[PDB]
């Protein structure tokens, strides 16, 4: 059992993170890549591969990575959205240098 | 970045991790017992030779 012992009291996990997992119900059907069911979302990587994540700004702006990675041009076209996607997150863009 | 189908499972908050997978076996021992098959004495749970 790996997720149901992640809100232990000698878990390291944020109290504010034990607090959302208690609140957030998953689904029992599959999730489909890049959607989210049940305040539970499905997207990719780094390199690719599918992860399982709880729908919030971070899972938010990680899907949208996913939809403008792979072409310069997609980047350009929507920067400043992705701009305030990081910034709503813990791994916010850097400033202008 | 849980599971999704044991997100569910989880309920409340800050509970060891000793009872936690204490009251999972647990579930299973009421299980069998309820079959009414009395347990045998043994001296420790490895039992190999
Ligand atoms: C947050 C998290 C991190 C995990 N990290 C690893 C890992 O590094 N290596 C690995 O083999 N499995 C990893 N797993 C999978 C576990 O070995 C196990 O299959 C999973 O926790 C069971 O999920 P469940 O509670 O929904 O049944 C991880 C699972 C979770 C939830």
């Amino acid at each position: 059992v790996g997720t149901a012992a992640m809100a232990t009291k000698e878990s390291t996990t944020s109290p504010s993170v034990k607090r959302m997992l208690v609140d957030t119900q998953g689904t029992d059907q599959w999730i489909s890549a890049g959607k989210a069911q049940g305040g539970m979302a499905s997207s990719r990587s780094q390199l690719g591969a599918d992860i399982h994540e709880i729908d919030n700004s971070a899972s938010r702006c990680g899907r949208l990575l996913d939809e403008v990675a792979g072409d310069a041009e997609a980047v350009a076209e929507r920067r400043d959205e992705i701009i305030a996607a990081m910034a709503k997150t813990a791994k916010p863009y850097f400033g202008d240098v | 970045i849980p599971g999704t189908a044991s997100v569910a499972g989880i309920t409340r908050m800050d509970e060891p991790v000793g009872e936690l997978l204490d009251r999972f076996e647990q579930a299973a021992i009421d299980e069998v017992l309820g079959a009414g098959v009395e347990p045998k004495d043994v001296a420790s749970r490895r039992l190999g030779r």
